[PDB]
């Protein structure tokens, strides 16, 4: 998705979109694939990689379905 | 605080300054202000480099001022700096696009220049910081490390050599400017930009005048390196960012909502006292046989108007960066030009558009809010009109643009699968201005597998009059939040 | 008697009693965050090992007392080492094989180092050997006789642990190249213990069929038999869905794959038997000793049990606090009643 600037093109199954050009093959719900993406830093440009760069990013959110609101964006929110 | 100070008091703790004066790593690369911001941020985050707000800003500014790119070196890649939502990103070939543009934009790569050895260090940084990189899709399908050493590193070295940093802007940009541009979803505007030097920065106020009203924002800005202008302005609770290029006393670029960079506008600005120059005319189209108001933005335009065959009219007002015309086109559709103050003004006469397209035609929106710390990311769409042109060519590389047209907007499922899931029902809605607002983030217990309010959608726009067979579609992915983001995506 | 050893973030290993369908014991590990990755159970079901601390360390724990008996830290000040998804205990329980992806940390730059396989004596947790290994290897698995160490990379790498060498490569990337497109294999789940067969689905396409046609894409199954030493790769169905991992039953007659659906395959016919939907995405798959129950895990914090024949859900065991298993490996072991 050269038009989807900033999204990943590594579909395992992907993050913004899946290999089939849809969103139904992404984790259901996304929270179920969130740590699978985070822990091995599979999409380090979209999800915080706890393997090296952000080791404590998921602290306090062991129950991802219940505590997803605790997970922060690592970008101070700017341009 | 000065850059030299931070280099000696903070950076020197690990970065060796060779006898020739050059610093290890630091003097082997050149990049944009946003690029240097990201590097310094990583030093603080990954290597515990303690920096106070003033020190952080000083070193990033110093690097941008002494080791930045020229404006020419950013050509074709400014979209990533401007956070332009309507863009396309790719590398020079399939190999580089897949290898270096699959996580972040390839633009992040193309906006850097380094020595061969440093490009080597950069690639080692990637596999060292992200060891699973070689296990991911598009990497586990090949000898990633072998190819990185034999092909990628030499390609980067050969394609983006260090070269030399350009001289920093050395004039005084203070003064009053006239501007013109447009904001997708709202329309065209004219206005004023006023700069007042204050130390090494500038006090700045930007006033946007739309047909229905005006608003002013005030803040601070600065010129980084050869010509990268960055400023933050506010009005009430609203804050915006300006990402402009300054060259030959003229600003050009994009500004956006600080809290939602998908929302913003593009403009050009020149000194208010400048010689006759047209910045833009709005509208740029004339509906044949219909007298219409036209605002020609620019400097010293006056009221000397010379009209061609198919158009008659007059000047209603002039001054303050805008000359208002009252024209009426008659004849066959097509390009039409007139002169005002000796300057050419290009318009397009037409009875009805041959078709309309949706811009962007493929994009995303992201769920957010719902008690979480990540806000929703909307998607703005606009219905553009076109004229087949000379060779008919209903949709080819020769068509004539008519501009954005008001329209009715609606969303629907992209395909049968999306319809079964009822994506259009939970993914959000689009308003009459073409602005799509996504749904709340988090698992939704109402959907199967309690999945998120994501959706595979289609955006449909319908415009007006004559023959009235004008409809276009866009592909919209209402997707999930991103937890990592950066100055350059 | 069957038990499951499942990792739970940020620092736990949970022992589940499959018969009681309840938690048996919760082991807490120090300096283990963000989550244990690859757990292993020694013969007897009393001692276990697990990589932790961003895969940079490994601990030996007593499954009954819950105490940490020893620890191995792979990293040093000048070299960061990741075991990623590679860590396996020899069948005789005397030797640990740990994958090592290292990077040398210089003052202001990184230097990627060649990947290695390190052998540690299990009882003393002492580093005994280290030899260069191919890159891109995910799982490491021992031959049942303990004479070979297999590494799943761009090809199935057969290494001689005693000599510290790569002696043979079983083709994966070049498998039936005249007929099929290069196999796409994503596998990081260690779950071959119940069958002695390390298996993973793989994706490919018929080269003589229009790539624009969905009928071109096929789902294959790769099975590396750790007992016979033979690897088989074959198409099992036309690809309409994706599965993250697969586990083979003790009888070696069936394989089960999962992600958003659960599907059983007949290894004698190399065809699909049945498919059922899942309440949420799962990653891991294991099979009980008697081969009647399929266990799904990973992603969230619950282990789901399904009947191996009807694929009807039998029950669910929630980990404490619903702590996520992420992509960590979930093992199934036994204890003499
Ligand atoms: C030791 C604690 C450091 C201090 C203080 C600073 N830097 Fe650094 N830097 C350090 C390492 C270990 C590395 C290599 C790994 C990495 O994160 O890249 C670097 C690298 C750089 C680079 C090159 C990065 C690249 O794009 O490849 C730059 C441009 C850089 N460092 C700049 C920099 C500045 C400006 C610093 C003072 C604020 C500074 N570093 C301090 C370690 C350390
Ligand atoms: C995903 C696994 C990636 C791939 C493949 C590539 N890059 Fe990357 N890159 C990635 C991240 C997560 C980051 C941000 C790291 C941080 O914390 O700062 C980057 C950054 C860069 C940069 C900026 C570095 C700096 O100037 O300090 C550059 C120049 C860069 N990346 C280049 C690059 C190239 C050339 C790649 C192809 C080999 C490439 N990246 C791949 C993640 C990923």
């Amino acid at each position: 998705m050269n038009a989807l600037v900033g999204c990943t093109t590594s579909f395992d199954p992907g993050w913004e979109v899946d290999a089939f050009g849809a969103v139904s093959n992404l984790c259901q719900p996304m929270e179920a694939d969130l740590y699978g993406c985070a822990d091995p830093c599979w999409w380090p440009a979209q999800v915080a990689d706890t393997l090296n760069t952000y080791p404590n990013w998921s602290a306090g959110a062991d129950d991802v379905m219940q505590d997803w609101r605790k997970l922060q964006s690592v970008f101070p929110e700017t341009k | 605080v000065t850059g030299e100070e931070v280099l000696q008091n903070a950076c020197a703790a690990c970065h060796v300054q060779h006898e020739d004066g050059r610093w290890e790593r630091i003097d082997a690369a050149r990049k944009t202000p946003e690029g240097w911001d990201m590097t310094v941020t990583r030093m603080m985050r990954n290597h515990g480099v303690a920096l106070e707000p003033e020190e952080r800003a000083a070193i990033v500014r110093h690097l941008s001022d002494t080791r930045g790119l020229s404006l020419a070196e950013t050509e074709e890649r400014r979209y990533i700096l401007e956070r332009e939502p309507v863009a396309w990103d790719e590398g020079p070939d399939t190999s580089m696009t897949q290898t270096c543009g699959r996580c972040h934009s390839y633009a992040r790569v193309a906006l850097q220049r380094r020595t061969p050895e440093d490009w080597k260090h950069l690639v080692n940084f990637h596999l060292g910081q992200f060891p699973t990189l070689e296990y991911q899709a598009l990497a586990r399908d090949r000898d990633w490390w072998g190819i990185a050493q034999a092909e990628i590193i030499p390609f980067l070295a050969r394609t983006y050599p260090l070269g030399e940093a350009p001289d920093a802007y050395a004039d005084d940009a203070s003064g009053a400017y006239v501007l013109a541009g447009r904001q997708p979803g709202r329309g065209d505007y004219t206005g004023r930009l006023v700069l007042k030097k204050a130390g090494e920065d500038y006090e700045v106020t930007m006033t946007l005048d739309f047909a229905d009203g005006s608003r002013s924002f005030s803040g601070t800005g600065r010129i980084l390196g050869a010509g990268e202008w960055r400023a933050t302005l506010s009005d009430g609770t609203v804050t915006i960012r300006q990402i402009f290029a300054l060259q030959d006393g003229r600003f050009s670029g994009r500004w956006h909502d600080a809290d939602s960079d998908v929302i913003g506008g593009r403009l050009a600005a020149v000194k208010a006292d400048a010689a006759p120059q047209v910045l833009a005319v709005a509208p740029a189209r004339l509906k044949i046989g219909e007298e219409t108001q036209l605002r020609v933005a620019g400097t010293g335009l006056g009221s000397d108007l010379t009209l061609p065959e198919g158009v008659a009219g007059s000047v209603e007002s002039a001054g303050n960066g805008v000359t208002v015309l009252k024209l009426t086109a008659t004849g066959t559709p097509g390009p039409v030009s007139l002169e005002l103050g000796g300057q050419k003004v290009d318009l397009v006469a037409y009875d009805r558009p041959d078709r309309i397209s949706i811009v962007p035609d493929l994009t995303i929106a992201r769920i957010g809010g719902n008690g979480g710390p990540i806000p929703k990311v909307p998607a703005q769409f606009e219905a553009m009109g076109w004229l087949n042109g000379p060779d008919g060519q209903p949709g080819t590389g020769d068509d004539i643009a008519l501009g954005a047209f008001p329209a009715s907007w609606a969303t629907d499922n992209f395909d049968e699968e999306a319809e079964k899931m009822q994506d259009a029902k939970y993914a959000g809605s689009i308003d009459d201005t073409g602005l799509f607002t996504p749904a709340e983030a988090g698992p939704n217990p109402e959907r199967p597998m309690q999945t998120n309010n994501a959706g595979n959608l289609k955006v449909i726009a319908t415009v007006d009059a004559e023959g009235e067979p004008l409809s276009a579609e866009a592909h919209l992915y209402a997707t999930v939040q991103r937890f990592v983001d950066a100055p350059i995506r | 008697r069957d038990y499951i050893l499942a990792p739970a973030r940020p620092d736990k290993l949970v022992v589940i009693d499959t018969e009681k369908m309840a938690v048996d014991k919760v082991i807490t590990i120090a300096d283990a965050g963000p989550t244990p990755m690859v757990p292993m159970v020694a013969p007897g079901g009393r001692i276990a090992y697990a990589t932790v601390n961003k895969s940079e360390s490994l601990v030996k724990i007593d499954l009954v007392t819950g105490e940490t008996l020893g620890r191995i830290d792979l990293s040093t000040p000048e070299e960061r080492v990741k075991s990623l998804f590679g860590a396996a205990l020899s069948p005789d329980g005397k030797t640990l094989a740990i994958y090592e992806s290292p990077v040398r940390l210089e003052l202001t730059h990184f230097e990627v180092q060649p990947t290695r396989v390190a052998l540690y004596d299990a009882e003393t947790l002492s580093r005994r050997k280290a030899f260069e290994a191919p890159r891109q290897i995910t799982m490491l698995a021992w031959a049942r006789d303990g004479s070979k160490l297999y590494g799943l990379g761009r090809d199935l790498h057969v290494m001689d642990p005693e000599a510290g060498t790569l002696v043979e490569d079983k083709p994966i990337q070049s498998w039936e190249a005249e007929t099929y497109a290069q196999p796409d294999v994503l596998a990081v789940w260690n779950q071959h213990e119940s069958s002695g067969v390390m298996a993973t689905p793989f994706y490919t396409a018929r080269k003589d069929i229009d790539p624009a046609d969905p009928t071109a894409y096929r789902t294959g199954l790769l099975t590396m038999d750790l007992e016979t030493g033979e690897m088989a790769m074959r198409e099992v169905r036309i690809m309409d869905v994706f599965y993250f991992s697969t586990a083979v039953n003790p009888a070696k007659t069936r394989a089960f794959g999962a992600y958003n659906v659960l599907e059983s395959f007949d290894l004698e016919k190399n065809a699909s038997i049945k498919r059922v939907p899942l309440p949420h995405s799962y990653y891991s798959v294991n099979v009980s000793t008697d081969g009647s129950t399929v266990w799904l895990g990973g992603a969230l914090g619950d282990l789901a049990a399904y009947d191996a024949e009807t694929l009807e859900k039998k029950g669910q065991v929630d980990l404490p606090g619903n702590a996520s298993m992420s992509l960590a490996s979930v093992r199934l072991f036994t204890r003499d009643e």
